[PDB]
């Protein structure tokens, strides 16, 4: 059934699973026509498909050409997401296919279910968690590869860099969701915190800076403050 | 005009024939039902005074044989049986009619309610849904489950309705996932009409039979089946014009005949709102929409 606070540790057991977030698949800038009416112009999007145990990210880039001449694009985006996730599963060896797929938005359930009819033993699950994966496009390297794409393209990342050499999956997922929650609530402040010290760099093969354990504790604490703050600045508390 | 005589009525029971129902007292001198119109299927059904649990009854066609009812005190129900001896039967019936011990199926139907509810229902199709080949008539009751319900137990007692499942490989062409799920015309017209049912008359007959079992026996799986067959039409953008017009007449008479106090259970809000107001056919069911609005606007 649905994934929630009660069954959170299930994410880090040894059953292969993937989160699918579709919030950045269909992206537009809304603007004005010469006649003063409003039009949208699409920009490149991405499906965010993530193994929460290993950190492997399957970033399917959605090129704006896929929308050409199509109607009802927000509905199409959900079905295009499900088509691409099903294609990814079929591309994997059987022993690498997930046993569950968890969609971050419930409107993806029926599209994914129908595209995965060939896979009756892969459970499609919603979740009650309000996960911050929409903020993936605030990670500069992921944003950069999406915007530069000139054709459909799959790019593979590890969203945990090398963290699993020192911390568990539970702890790495918690750090990731904290970082992303901060970038979502105040991207500018969040990015200031991550780069403030010019001596800590981002390795070419990494997404995040190379913090020591002590520096991660400092960073994580600065991110919590920002989140509570914005929760005050928002609500006035 | 045909007759279904009763040996006796040893227990107090409510007996219904079609949309008519009447009460019989324990050991009342009741010996059956005469003047039954020829040319239609019929259903005789029973609800005991002492255990309203289990409504049950028998679908039959008097052209296919001479049928009678007899209470069985071991199995505790009114059983339909066939009399093979034609002259033994006319004699039984004639003597009962002479003693005026049979109620008469009422002659005037200004709106022909029963024809309109059974227009496409044939005995031969009923007998394929309800499998018991040694009898010319078909037993149905409140508790019988459908094949599809059994998938999600005793098969000899199942309702073998046609399985409809909107998230199934039968319903969804590979490569047309979105198209086929949002517009079920290929599942309606190619899979079901051309492939399985062969024509719309047979589709409508199963839809009508499912409704009637839902209404007369409170059979839950039958109600599920009725609504799924409606939803499959309403969710198809491409439906033969004759089918849409006929469907409007079909549903109109079903909603007209439904007990006003059973709409809480036998009508599925989601299906009806989608069918009358959101589906491709939201504008093609004027009479059904008119009577649903003037009779169950709460549900909507
Ligand atoms: C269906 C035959 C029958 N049996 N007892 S009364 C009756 C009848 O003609 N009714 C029921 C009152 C008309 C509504």
């Amino acid at each position: 059934g649905a994934m929630n606070s009660s069954n959170y540790a299930e994410l880090f057991n040894n059953d292969i699973k993937l989160f699918v977030d579709d919030t950045n698949v269909y992206r537009v800038t809304v603007h004005k026509t010469f006649e003063g009416n409003v039009a949208t112009k699409a920009i490149n999007g991405c499906i965010f498909t993530l193994n929460p145990k290993t950190g492997h990210l399957f970033l399917k880039i959605i090129h704006t050409s896929v929308w050409a001449g199509q109607k009802r694009l927000s509905q199409l985006a959900k079905w295009k997401t499900a088509e691409e996730v099903s294609a990814l599963v079929r591309s994997l060896p059987k022993e690498e296919q997930p046993k569950q797929i968890i969609v971050t938005r419930k409107a993806m359930l029926d599209p994914l279910e129908v595209h995965m009819l060939d896979f009756p033993n892969i459970a499609i699950r919603p979740t009650e968690l309000r996960l911050p994966f929409s903020a993936a496009m605030s990670i500069d390297k992921l944003s950069d590869v999406v915007m530069k794409a000139t054709e459909p393209q799959m790019v593979l990342f590890n969203i945990y860099d090398d963290w699993l050499d020192r911390i568990s999956s539970y702890t790495a997922f918690s750090r990731l969701t904290l970082l992303l929650r901060a970038l979502k609530t105040n991207e500018e402040s969040a990015k200031m915190i991550l780069l403030s010290d010019p001596t800590i760099t981002i390795k070419s093969y990494h997404l995040w800076p190379s913090f020591t354990d002590e520096q991660w504790i400092t960073i994580e604490s600065q991110m919590r403050d920002l989140i509570l703050t914005e929760y005050g600045r928002k609500y006035n508390v | 005009m045909n007759t279904v005589p009763f040996t006796s009525a040893p227990i107090e029971v409510t007996i219904g024939i079609d949309q008519y129902s009447f009460n019989v007292k324990e050991n009342q001198p009741f010996h059956g039902i005469k003047d039954i119109p020829i040319g239609h299927v019929h259903v005789i059904h029973f609800q005991h005074a002492d255990n309203s649990s289990m409504r049950y009854g028998y679908w039959f066609d008097c052209r296919m044989g001479n049928f009678y009812i007899q209470y069985d005190p071991k199995d505790g129900l009114y059983k339909m049986m066939e009399e093979r001896d034609g002259a033994k039967f006319e004699n039984i019936v004639h003597n009962f009619k002479e003693r005026q011990m049979m109620v008469s199926y009422p002659k005037i139907d200004e709106d022909d309610t029963w024809y309109n509810l059974t227009e496409f229902v044939q005995m031969d199709k009923i007998r394929k849904i309800v499998r018991k080949d040694e009898n010319q008539f078909s037993y149905v009751d409140s508790s019988m489950t459908t094949v599809q319900e059994n998938e999600l137990s005793d098969p000899a007692h199942s309702l073998n309705y046609t399985v409809i499942n909107f998230k199934s490989r039968e319903a969804i062409r590979p490569g047309h996932e979105m198209e086929d799920f949002l517009d079920k015309s290929y599942y309606l017209n190619t899979v079901m009409l051309q492939g399985i049912f062969k024509n719309s008359s047979n589709y409508f007959g199963e839809l009508q039979f499912a409704f009637l079992n839902a209404m007369f026996f409170g059979n839950y799986g039958s109600s599920l089946q009725w609504h799924a067959m409606i939803e499959l039409i309403c969710s198809s953008a491409t439906v033969p014009k004759h089918m849409l017009d006929k469907l409007d007449e079909i549903l109109y008479y079903q909603i007209k005949t439904l007990p006003e106090q059973y709409s809480d259970i036998l009508l599925n809000e989601r299906v009806w709102n989608i069918c009358l107001y959101s589906s491709f056919q939201k504008n093609s069911l004027h009479n059904t929409e008119k009577i649903m609005e003037n009779k169950y606007p709460e549900l909507l």
